[PDB]
RNA sequence: GGAGGUCAACAUCAAGAACUGUGGGCCUUUGCCUAUAGAACUUAUAACGAACAUGGUUCUUGCCUUUUACCAGAAC
RNA sequence: GUAUGUAUUUAUUUU
């Protein structure tokens, strides 16, 4: 063999000498950025390239998963935002009893949808039906299309979500209810009383929902809860996340019911202003905006 | 003083009810029937109330033809036996 | 001390380690000091779990300060077989200081 | 003492054709899979490289009585699975040299230790419709013989057996002790 | 060859999705050095594998073909590996070629490079004989399928056919409709240890079938060693079986000895 | 207390810092000769 | 022959022993009889540990550790 | 003395702050590299090991590279390094010898530890190992050394 | 070639107040007598260690139901 | 010095 004949032979191996080749959750991220307290997350459902977040200070902005953009146009806190999948909508809503479209593409509101009494605090997107779900105050729930009144709850509503086969519509209320919607005949299918408010629901991406209360977080077709009074959010492998208004983070197993973790934020540079407003999971992240003007992202 | 104390302490029975919020134990070795049928509950469990029977069906059945002879206790005995298959038949109609 | 002497043991130049060094399964390195301090003792505390289980005892809990407890009432059987000696319970006080 | 002085023994085969062989002795290894015994223990590798690892089985012992291969378990000398040595052997003769092993444990343990030997040792969806079929043929010969010459069920209680092709377009090929016909719906 | 022989092999599971160890709560604290949990004992554990292979699909070359290695991954066998291309051990089913390689040291190891022991097991258990070739498996605990009955026997014949079918070159099959039990025979031993590892503990039907996606619940089918056959007709056929081979063999005992002169 | 794991030491101490030990003021002018290295830890390694 | 010993970075120790803080698995059949034999030269380990105490003085000591 | 801070450890020389940020890299993948990744295999785990071992040779390297190849820095913010366990000493000094240069680790020649002979495959260079293949023609069967991750220390390759 | 190393292996370290080699004479190699050369380390309020532990057997005790565990002296 | 002992088969081996 000769000199040059290894010399130009070697750097065929990929890296160099000599390792070249021949032939639980914790929190990752802090995210500042909003003036006012961070009342909704949503996450593109397609691409999962960034989020948009709803604000106490009326904004929008959508951080990639830095941030892109700022959305405004509304003149009060905006309760929730919704991403849909078949359409490149953004359907935003609010405490200005308005429910307002954004077309993704030009980034300016297409429509308005008329007729809350109150402010509307939950949008929910049917899946198949090119429908929106809105609900608030109103102790109502309104299927829009993109035509419906449920009569229904004795109270407000806190959260609304929306299933393609039966019951479509699925709704929680402060009288401490859960009803079961069929909208078609439009009334109550089944009503689930369990609950001694319920503030928040997520579906299973099982067929199921997950139900919460103070102190009692159930399921539905329990969880061991000492008190962690008072959202929810299922990832795909079946865990199911649980903010706390103590700050406290519960995770659980959603088979079985066990909490194998319970964590609490750090609140920031009052001890009363560490929580958790709302949170989601990716298309194994975790993104939780927190009553201190802050978003997590927990890995 | 005879494990029958011991194995009944509180000591004992806190970790099986911690076993039973934590996972798939709690036996059916201990508890008896449940006395009423229809109010058991989903199918993978009263599977094991079942066998929980058939098995004191099998030890007694083998308890039959013991010439042992006593004749009132195996009639006595007897009986029991027709309570407890009529009551298998019971959990397989619920099934 | 100075009645009885013990002039001890020439051929004794073996020593434990110039032993144990040699073979391929001990590495040399250096280190902070309270860290091995640390590291022995959860080196012996796996010891000991793996010792009180491998005997099939698994209702003795140790807890991390080296005290060995029942985490339940006994049955008389089970006081027989786990009846442990001075080798393990010296052993045991050993580490805890 | 005892258990080192009898050398190992080792097929020529399995081996291999290196010239010389650098091995492994433990004074003390597993037991047989036999005798249920200690024993001296011998790794090798048949090549300088070669990823496989030969592990001696049975003891000196427990093959000297059946005359057979440490690393193989065949006959040290025809190279033969030992429950046929005394098959063939046994066909000579009559009925006899079948050699009958030691159930449960100290009948084996017990075994191992007489010197008596062992008996072999002591000498040394288109559906054709399938009829007139041999009970005995495996579904493996018939489905090979068709591949020869250019998916399958039977049924052997019935002597039956059903073909479907993976397109008639094959079925007319193929056309190119049996009951054929083609038919399905 | 078009399929697998140049087609490289690709991961099955990715390494963090492999279930955890520690089998869930047959008892009642969890133990350190055997694992296997405490006092008390469970109703009985076992279900059916989140797993399964696709042989097609799955299977392709590895650094073991490179290396030369004999010996198959089972957790290919199991589909369960997670080393994907490279992994040690080959990953393909069994041929009539690499059994050709095999056949000096099957005699007292199975496919995978485990010894063999004797007696096989009370129940016949997980790996055989070296004593006796068994190239018979028994399948069993058919409600693998969980409950759903089936028009005739032919669903469950024709079901195990196409199961084991793919997974080597089968001699015959028999499904019992009395006692559930199906006898799967292969020309070769390995095939037959190979797919006794392979399809221990699964379920049936079709990607989707009715049911289908509540098949975790199920308890999964019992593949253990067959015994013989008591009936006469397959005992004659053994009989003969073991007469002409023996003949056979008497050929290169007679050409080796005629060499020995 | 015995509930708590031992600490992991490449994670809470090797951060923290020594906290300074005991010495003793010595004196300048009487110790000059020893002052320097009475307290190393091995207290002469580099001497001819 | 007989070159020295060969030292290496702290960091692989703090990784052995940080892995085997939780061991489930089955390839952990001979570390298990490893620690138990292990457990037969332990008393000496305590010795010399015990007999290097960094003293009052002194900060930290550093030690020359050899480790399974 | 010790790699901590302790205050009988002497501050560090002129030269150092400009080297400061690439050791610092290093510095945060080791602290990566305990923080116990659970895996149940044990190539895995051995490769969980292979990562250290090669960024400790990442690193001496690269303060070879800076006191003996450009003489980048003084000698005495070198040996003040090594004394504060920043390089390898022994390590280098193997560097310095004749045919080392490219050398993995201390273990890799060690004559005792091995079985037979020594010197892991690790160190034989690929020229050969391809050319006792070719007698086989089954290729080459090697791919990392079982201590390191080493594919050739040789330092032709 | 010099300096070193919290490196290794192999020797030697309790005795006629004591080591080894060699020259010469007698007995018949040993051994005795005579002549000569070199003696590191450890020893006189005696010893490799300016320090200081445990175990075994055998006796004497001490606690005292019995055995481990022990009480305090001696010899090996 | 809080005995001890026996039994605890669920998944169906070819006529
Ligand atoms: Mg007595
Ligand atoms: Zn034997
Ligand atoms: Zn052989
Ligand atoms: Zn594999
Ligand atoms: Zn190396
Ligand atoms: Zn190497
Ligand atoms: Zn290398």
């Amino acid at each position: 063999f000769t000199k040059s004949e290894l010399k130009r032979r070697r750097k065929t191996r990929k890296g160099d000498g000599p390792w070249g080749s021949w032939s639980p959750k914790k929190v990752i991220r802090n995210y500042p950025g909003h003036p006012e307290g961070t009342t909704a997350l949503k996450f593109l459902p397609k691409t999962g390239h960034l989020i948009l977040s709803g604000g106490n200070d009326h904004t929008i902005k959508i951080w990639d998963f830095e941030c892109l953009r700022d959305f405004q146009g509304h003149n009060k806190p905006i309760k929730a935002l919704r991403f849909t999948e078949d359409c490149q909508s953004f359907l935003s809503s609010s405490f200005d009893r308005s429910v307002k479209i954004w077309d993704t593409e030009t980034g300016k509101v297409k429509t308005r949808l008329h007729l809350n009494s109150t402010p509307a605090d939950v949008e929910s997107r049917p899946t198949n039906p090119h429908e929106f779900i809105v609900g608030l105050s109103n102790s109502k729930i309104l299927h829009y299309d993109d035509v419906q009144t449920y009569d229904h709850h004795l109270s407000s509503i806190l959260a609304l979500k929306y299933f393609p086969d039966g019951s479509k519509f699925i709704s929680s209320s402060e009288d401490k209810t859960v009803r079961i919607w069929e909208n078609q005949i439009n009334v109550p299918i089944k009503q689930i009383s369990d609950t001694a408010s319920m503030p928040f629901l997520n579906v299973h991406p099982n067929y199921f929902c997950a139900q919460s209360m103070d102190n009692r977080i159930y399921s539905f077709s329990k969880y061991k809860r000492h008190p962690k009074k008072i959202h929810s959010s299922a990832g795909y492998g079946i865990s199911l996340a649980f903010s706390g208004d103590g700050r406290y983070i519960c995770s659980g197993d959603s088979k079985s019911r066990l909490f194998t973790w319970d964590w609490n934020t750090s609140r920031l540079l009052i001890p009363g202003n560490k929580p958790i407003t709302q949170v989601d999971w990716h298309p194994s992240k975790v993104i939780c905006s927190g009553a201190a003007g802050k978003i997590y992202v927990c890995d | 003083s005879r494990n029958v104390d011991k194995a009944n302490s509180v000591l004992v029975r806190f970790q099986e009810q911690q076993a039973e919020s934590a996972g798939g134990y709690k036996d059916y070795s201990r508890y008896q029937r449940p006395r009423n049928v229809s109010k058991v509950k989903s199918i993978k469990e009263a599977n094991e109330w079942k066998r929980q029977v058939s098995k004191e069906i099998k030890q007694k059945s083998t308890r039959i033809y013991d010439p042992s002879l006593n004749e009132m206790q195996i009639a006595e005995l007897n009986d029991e036996l027709n309570n407890l298959f009529k009551e298998w038949k019971r959990w397989q109609w619920h099934i | 001390n100075e009645l009885h002497p013990t002039l001890p043991t020439n051929h004794n130049k073996t020593k434990l380690l110039k032993s144990l060094k040699n073979t391929k399964y001990f590495q040399q390195t250096t280190i902070d000091w309270v860290e091995a301090g640390l590291q022995l003792c959860r080196q012996g505390h796996n010891m000991l779990n793996l010792l009180i289980h491998r005997k099939g005892l698994t209702y003795l809990h140790l807890d991390y300060n080296f005290n060995l407890k029942p985490t339940k009432t006994l049955t008389t059987k089970e006081r027989k077989k786990s009846r442990l000696g001075n080798s393990f319970h010296l052993m045991r006080e050993l580490l805890k200081m | 003492d005892e258990i080192n002085e009898p050398p190992p023994n080792i097929c020529e085969q399995c081996l291999g054709d290196e010239a010389n062989i650098r091995m492994t002795k433990i004074p003390q290894g597993s037991e047989c899979k036999i005798c249920t015994l200690p024993f001296t223990l011998y790794h090798f590798k048949t090549s300088k490289r070669s990823n496989n690892i030969i592990k001696t089985l049975i003891c000196v012992r427990c093959a000297t009585q059946r005359n057979i291969c440490q690393c193989c378990m065949l006959d040290s000398r025809w190279h033969i699975p030992i429950q046929l040595r005394d098959h063939l052997i046994s066909l000579v003769n009559e009925e006899n040299v079948m050699t009958e092993e030691a159930k449960n444990d100290m009948m084996k343990r017990f075994l191992s230790l007489k010197n008596v030997k062992l008996g072999g040792a002591q000498i040394t969806t288109k559906s054709f419709f399938l009829y007139n079929i041999d009970a005995s043929i495996p579904e493996w010969k018939i489905t090979d013989t068709v591949s020869q010459l250019l998916s399958l069920i039977v049924n052997h209680k019935a002597k039956c057996g059903g073909l479907r092709f993976q397109s008639s377009e094959l079925g007319e090929r193929f056309v190119s002790i049996f009951i054929i016909p083609w038919s399905s719906g | 060859m078009t399929s697998w022989r140049d087609k490289s092999a690709k991961v099955q599971v990715k390494e963090s999705e492999l279930p955890s160890s520690i089998p869930a709560q047959t008892g009642l604290t969890f133990n350190i050095w055997y694992n296997k949990w405490s006092q008390g004992f469970a109703g009985n554990t076992r279900f059916v594998s989140p797993f399964a292979l696709q042989p097609q699909l799955h299977s392709g070359k590895t650094r073991g073909d490179n290396d030369g290695q004999l010996f198959f991954c089972l957790f290919f066998a199991k589909g369960m590996c997670c080393l994907g291309p490279k992994c040690e051990y080959l990953h393909h089913i069994p041929d009539e070629e690499d059994i050709g390689k095999l056949a000096l040291r099957t005699e007292v190891l199975d496919c995978f490079g485990r010894e063999k022991f004797a007696d096989y097991r009370e129940d016949m258990g997980g790996i055989g004989s070296f004593r006796k070739k068994n190239k018979t498996l028994y399948v069993g605990g058919i409600d693998g399928a969980l409950n759903s009955k089936h028009l005739k026997p032919a669903q469950i014949e024709s079901r195990i056919r196409f199961v084991f079918s793919r997974l080597g070159d089968i001699d015959r099959i028999r499904y019992v409709e009395s006692k559930n039990c199906g006898f799967v025979k292969f020309k070769y031993q390995a095939n037959a240890e190979f797919a006794k590892e392979a399809m221990s503990n699964q379920t049936l039907l079709l990607p989707s079938d009715k049911e289908w996606d509540d098949r975790r619940e199920g308890t999964g089918l019992l593949v253990k060693w067959a015994n013989e056959d008591p009936d006469p007709a397959a005992q004659k056929r053994l009989q003969e079986e073991l007469k002409l081979e023996s003949l056979n063999m008497m050929v290169h005992l007679i050409n080796n000895n005629t060499n020995s002169a | 207390d015995d509930d708590e794991p031992p600490l992991s030491y490449e994670q809470h101490i090797e951060n923290i810092e020594p906290l300074d030990p005991i010495n003793l003021p010595l004196d300048s002018q009487d110790d000059e000769y020893v002052k320097d290295w009475l307290y190393d830890s091995r207290p002469l390694e580099e001497d001819s | 022959l007989y070159t020295p010993k060969a030292e290496m970075p702290p960091e692989h120790l703090r990784k052995i022993i940080n892995t085997h803080s939780d061991m489930a698995s089955k390839m952990y059949n001979t570390d298990k009889k490893a620690f138990l034999g292990a457990l037969k030269y332990l008393p000496h380990a305590i010795l010399k540990l015990l007999e290097n105490m960094p003293h009052p003085w002194e900060q930290a000591k550093e030690v020359k550790v050899l480790y399974h | 003395m010790p790699r901590i801070k302790t205050r009988r450890s002497k501050p560090a020389p002129d030269g150092f702050e400009k080297i400061k940020p690439t050791l610092t890299d290093f510095e945060i993948q080791l602290r990566d590299a305990q923080k116990d990744k659970s895996s149940k295999l044990a190539a895995k785990s051995n490769e969980q090991l292979w990562e250290i071992m090669q960024l400790h040779h990442q690193r001496s390297r690269y303060i070879y590279t800076l006191y003996y190849k450009r003489k980048a820095i003084s000698k005495d913010l070198y040996d003040w390094l090594i004394k504060e366990k920043y390089a390898d000493k022994l390590l280098i000094a193997k560097w310095r010898k004749t045919g080392y240069e490219k050398l993995c680790c201390l273990r890799c020649i060690q004559k005792n530890e091995t079985n037979n002979g020594s010197t892991c495959i690790c160190r034989v260079p690929r020229a050969q190992l391809e050319e006792e293949a070719r007698k086989k023609g089954t290729q080459v069967s090697f791919h990392q050394c079982v201590h390191c991750g080493c594919r050739g220390c040789a330092s032709t390759d």
